């Protein structure tokens, strides 16, 4: 259902390119240093935070690789349910992240596209999420993020309106997804 | 090689003691694939996972890959996903529709029934009817598809026994029956299957104490915290007469359902036409199903579900120190769109790998298994004494052997049956 | 012998830097979404697609690390040979990639150098290729790429005249190389 | 004692951003191609090359995550001791790197902050260091670097006055730290 | 432990049956290292890999690291890459030239023959000539360097037997001999060695059916598709009289060679001075070599090659579930530079880790091994019945026990000899 | 199974032979967790890791997770970091302060003493004083904390015996004793623990020869090269009368201390008021402490330190093929601020995972362990004949069985005691 990101033939301006990249780099810093309240503040009221299931299909049935909007997902969240996730992760009795993990969000491959709304941008990016916890536990994630970002008066310059995380996995190799993407 | 006498001493239901070696020993695990998984009824999915002709779903029976595929006569067949020539996978995708199955190694062709129909260059180089993949016994229980290799094993209904009323709380609410919401979520946990099987069989204790405090908090209104949250204490627990099956539920605690599933599902389950139709359809059991909330269940060995939440999962063993979790969601076929979406959203929110409840289970199990690498950690029996001797068969509301919600009678039974299956070679003695 | 990339003392302009970066981000998108016919179009008729063997040598015998142009290699390709590889990867009977894998080309460290021919560029970039397939298979590759890129009138803006992939591996830890670098 | 990096509200100019990025890409190239005397030349006489220990702590004791300046560390180096390490790694009798490893320093997330001193900048960046040695040994590290860089008249345009490496690990999963970060 | 009676039960060449456990059992594997790899002739490479005095190559015999090094007296010595003081690896690089070998742990110095020539502080703190790394027997066959630990084992010539002629098709084409093209590629495949060793021994079937359809497609003309490509059916297969060696080839189907190797390699092999000289030099065997195309061969246990393609590979076992594939290419020493290049080019394209043929082999072998983790997957024997009792010794064109190209006679020999080596403890009975 | 007779033949201290299988064998390793680690005194750290009440350190005894915790009465307690209910880890952080310990699974609460003081719903659903985690015996030695499971095992002082005077070189120099510098480094080496323990027991040889050539080079001024580095030859080695403990040191070779610890520490060790106070306190042993440099020591099985450098580490076994290195640094409590800093800096530079000396040890051990996967690599004995019968118990300067610094008498004693512990089930014979 997803296929190649429809990049604009005319590439985004250097100033805009730099701003979006810098937004992600700041966001990664917020996540890796567990500033969850500050990261959640970036989420707009109408946020759709979504991570579909990915399956092994024969090329002939390739249209069925990703789960749909009425199927199960790894994440299918709104502002209200995300708040609860932030509530849990910051909680002393939240055993999955207390002691907390050690994450690295290495962001690259940023492609910026204009939408039909001015100052709203559709951004395609790639990441490797390295998660280390307890003594020896290491979980490496890779995939892409398809975002809808809005210009905003905040510390980072943008707010998140939509996030679809396309993970390079069928079966998850991690015991949980106690980290934010 | 373990002796029957040495196996029997690994579990003691009288004293309430468990040998920690059962979760870790390699040769006990190699036995489990033969003695337990080789002859047990195992959940593979739901009828609606394979609705049309040729529709298949690649899954597991223990560590044996199997294909579940719908036949033209509406029956469901299950066969080992292994070619008998040189062992190659016949069905190489997760799911889909097939008109045929072909081996990619030497091109042995199969029909959707798992019968060998063509061998390339057969005339130049034996009967094809004898060399198809191993076939499993298939049975359906009210939507759910089960499988068993052993022709000498008791059939599904008999295997299930008096555990059936508690399955029906989830499975038999409407004349239309249940449908599986699309999507099979899969993740890996470094723990023994028995910890996970037991928790859903018997362990309401973990949810009513410390494990899920942050999970509850996640549903709790922003202006409220845990000090104001009701702690459910009223409920019961069921031990199957035979089979090591178990279930547990809260009684008259609708706030515990509200805290997990939200208001719309709480309404759907407790009040209205649908809730009343469900209790009248289970009248033969005499159970007040509208008052039954937060329920957990394991059909031994590895079939586990959460009836009130519509969450279902299979534990695929991967050695003594690992499992895979394969989870899906059900809904009544004729349930309103609004309710189906609420069950879908909340199941993702709570019971996926990222779930606000699930996260803390995997976290607990990972540490336990790590601890069992040590010698002294395996030297002393683990306590399984909760609810010892407090269960009775004559409960006015709930049939079978029933005790208090916070007990380990269902667990002791699971482990006693595990022990039995492991120590008793023949069904002549092992069957109900 | 390969050694440190001979970067120009005067670094490329912000515009060109951005063009080359965006080219790879789009290229990675093509490969990670299995648009093989579209990616093959990027390769010029005189393409040399090369991935030499890497061996363990003492500091003294360092000049012998990589294999030569008359030795075996993991890849040593022309346009004709790449064609057959693209013909196989898109095939229903290409079993190694049917079901297809799930890859992520994470590109960074792009160093641009202007060459002899105007509008022809010598590019150095580092990468990590995360490859996940079937149920639980995960192959991770890391290394650098040495590219000759010509300006082109295609959707990406450039074509690939020559590519040398320096892989950080002696023995390959993956069962195959069914992916493209 | 680290917390979220204090990025400036006004993002550094595009010229300076590209200058710092190309610096890290050049520095990576020297490290990945074992140009150690060339890499050591970047280190100022007053360099502090630091990698603290990281521990598992409950949220309530989060202030104790990193080791102090009077505690043990993975690296706590001066210009002199750093050269000793350069002597060791270039040595024919330094067995840990003879035969040498095959490393990849993939750099991104570069955040530049200007300081009270002009031409001196506090820089944040994230990396994934992929290390492959001998037949099959693979060591993957992830983290961030907190540098204080100075404008220099060398081949790379900058010199390193300070470097703190925050590694995403508690117990190190590699048998040694023979590589440079 | 495995009894000789139980070992014989694992293979049945009369019925053509194989026990799947042979590819999975850890205790059988440990026995393989002693009973097979401990006393078999194992390929280390080519004489051209070590042409000059001091030139070495670090390789393996089973899971034992060995050093192959050329001596001043023009001979080759093979010794365990292990210092007898505390086990440190003596030679720590892939290949090169050495004047001496020195241990990096305590400094025990060795010459290029493997003799302990210096011990630091020996006088201050035992006979040096007694404490050198275990030496192996070295025997060469027309360029190829083999090694064996067992002094009771038969010499290389006797070991090879009537398999030699089929090795000559590749090795004995010119009085100039063969030379190894620079570079040895190495990759890891999670499967048992016997799958890989059998495929090259007996399995043209996989290449003749489905495994390589995309490989053919990759080498076939761009204007042509699969349904136009001709399927080769004519050819023969050979089972060695002793040793579990085996070979297979197509006869009068050069279109199979064209697709894989291109027109120039096809011409050099089938037409001209070189092709007729190769048929003259192998005249003593009476084999029409120019008609023989797409050949495969295994010298038991882990020496495999494709004669017509000049591709050679050693399988290093790494447990029952893993191997390492170390591959290199041969050319005729006096072949045209364009022929040397065509052999180099098409070997990379077809038979490397990313090769259009090799890709699919690994893919198959991986899924077979994963399937054998299951209990039922190891519970029923595999079919090795192709060409059963259809081979004979009186063939006009090819010497030895010869059958149809698509057969499993060579495979049965390989597994029967594997069985013989695993059961019989002494060369007294085991030898030919 | 490993019979006592078979276990006894693994080590031959008479001929100086070691069976390489002791480093590799799985079933032998499992015997070690019981026979060795389950009844030996094992180092957990320093009293200054847990200064005040409620202070804890999460550490290990073998593969058993343990909690070291300071009590109200100033004593130290050690209990198994495992809940006796279902096995969950009670203490989930590396270090810190605790008012109590609560299980996250079912909420069983423990006081700082490891006593089970609260069970949720205990009245509703057995004695708590009978179900707390397993307690280990705690004994301290001049700041160092040791633990032991076995109640029949000899006390620390007797266990140590005549090795104590060599520990006092590092531990008993000041009346105020030693303190641990903050922070504990942890890393993973894929090698057997006996390689690491033996090296610090007996192996100056490796440092005096090839291993640390680049380590000396790193601590040498840029203008100076290895040709100007003086090889140390003067020194002695000690083998404990009982225990498997051992030590080695240089005599009058202050170049070795300087090249590692620098001038400021070399002065602190040899000259000044503090160096004088040390030799006065250590006078009763009769050892010239101010003349001893580059000292290594192992207290069997896994407590190793470098007294001259104040480098201490614990080897945690993780199977026959893996260890964890847990290392810290000591200083005198009253030592000047400049001196502590110098110990800190040089320990990091030399003996952490990135250390200029430590890096090379890791490289050696890893390549030995990899080699021992081979069959023939385990088939022959390893040489342990250094200083065979050259040591005597009547040295004028150093007490106990003392020989040359370059010897394996301490090594032979380490393995002989290892042998003894593995083959003798009762302390009746094993005790000193
Ligand atoms: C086993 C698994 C889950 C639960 C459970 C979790 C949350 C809310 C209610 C019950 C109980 C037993
Ligand atoms: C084993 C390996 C490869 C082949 C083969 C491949 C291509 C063409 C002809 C034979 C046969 C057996
Ligand atoms: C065991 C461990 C370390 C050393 C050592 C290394 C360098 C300098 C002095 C002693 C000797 C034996
Ligand atoms: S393996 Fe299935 S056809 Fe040969
Ligand atoms: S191991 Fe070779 S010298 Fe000690
Ligand atoms: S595991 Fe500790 S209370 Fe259940
Ligand atoms: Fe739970
Ligand atoms: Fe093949
Ligand atoms: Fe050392």
């Amino acid at each position: 259902f997803f296929k190649t990101f429809e990049w604009p033939s005319k590439a985004a301006g250097l100033e805009l390119q730099n701003e979006i990249e810098q937004f992600y780099y700041r966001e990664a810093q917020l996540l890796d240093h567990r500033a969850y309240e500050a990261w959640f503040a970036l989420l707009d009221k109408d946020i759709h935070y979504f991570m579909p299931l990915r399956t092994n299909r024969m090329i002939r049935e390739g249209e069925l690789e990703y789960s749909g909007d009425q199927d199960l997902a790894h994440f299918d969240e709104t502002h209200e349910t995300m708040y609860g996730r932030i509530r849990k992760v910051t909680s002393d009795v939240g055993w999955a992240e207390n002691p907390p993990s050690r994450t690295r969000h290495l962001v690259s491959n940023v492609i910026v596209k204009e939408t039909a709304t001015p100052d709203t941008f559709e951004v395609n990016s790639a990441f490797i999420l390295y998660r280390n916890r307890l003594e020896r536990q290491v979980d490496i994630f890779a995939g892409e993020r398809r975002d809808v970002l809005r210009r905003a008066d905040n510390n980072l310059g943008f707010s998140i309106a939509k996030r679809t995380i396309l993970l390079d996995a069928s079966t998850l190799l991690s015991n949980n997804l106690s980290m934010f993407f | 090689n373990w002796t029957p006498e040495a196996i029997r001493g690994l579990v003691d239901q009288e004293k309430g003691l468990l040998d920690p070696r059962i979760y870790a020993d390699q040769s006990l695990y190699e036995l489990e694939l033969e003695r337990v998984f080789g002859r047990s009824w195992l959940l593979l999915g739901h009828e609606s996972h394979v609705p049309e002709t040729g529709d298949f779903l690649a899954t597991y029976m223990g560590e044996d890959p199997v294909v579940m595929v719908r036949q033209k006569d509406k029956s469901i067949k299950v066969f080992l996903n292994q070619c008998r020539h040189r062992g190659m996978r016949i069905c190489r995708s997760d799911a889909g529709n097939a008109k045929a199955f072909t081996c990619s190694y030497h091109g042995w062709a199969y029909d959707i029934a798992g019968k060998l129909v063509n061998v390339p260059f057969e005339k130049e180089a034996f009967d094809k009817a004898e060399w198809g993949p191993l076939q499993a016994r298939v049975a359906t229980y009210k939507g759910l598809v089960f499988a068993n290799w052993d022709v000498q094993a008791p059939d599904l209904e008999t295997y299930l026994g008096d555990a059936r009323p508690y399955m029906d709380v989830m499975l038999d609410r409407t004349p239309a029956g249940t449908v599986a919401i699309g999507g099979m979520q899969k993740w890996v946990i470094p723990c023994n299957w028995k910890f996970a099987a037991e928790q859903f069989c018997s362990d309401m204790y973990h949810a009513g104490t410390t494990t899920h405090l942050s999970g509850i908090l996640a549903g709790i209104p922003p202006e409220m915290d845990l000090s104001q949250a009701q702690i459910p204490t009223k409920g019961n627990q069921f031990r199957a007469a035979w089979g090591g099956h178990g279930s547990g539920w809260y009684v008259d605690e609708p706030g515990s359902l509200l805290a997990v599933m939200g208001p719309k599902v709480t309404q759907y389950w407790t009040e209205g036409p649908a809730a009343e139709l469900a209790e009248q359809r289970l009248g033969h059991t005499g159970m007040p199903v509208r008052r039954m909330v937060g329920q957990h269940m394991t059909i031994f060995p590895t079939c586990s579900f959460l009836p009130t939440f519509n969450n279902i999962r299979i534990w695929h063993p991967r050695g003594p120190n690992e499992i895979e979790v394969w989870a899906f969601t059900l809904v009544d076929a004729d349930a309103p769109a609004e309710i189906k979406e609420e069950y879908r959203r909340h199941n993702i929110r709570n019971f996926s790998a990222g779930g606000v409840f699930e996260q803390d289970d995997g976290e607990n199990w990972v540490e336990i298994q790590k601890g069992l690498r040590g010698y002294k950690a395996k030297s002393q029996p683990l306590n399984a004494q909760m609810g010892l001797g407090r269960s009775q068969t004559g409960h006015p509301d709930f049939p079978g052997n029933v005790g208090y919600v916070y007990a380990e009678e269902a667990a002791r039974g699971m482990y006693h049956h595990w022990m039995r299956m492991m120590s008793e070679p023949s069904w002549a003695t092992l069957k109900p």
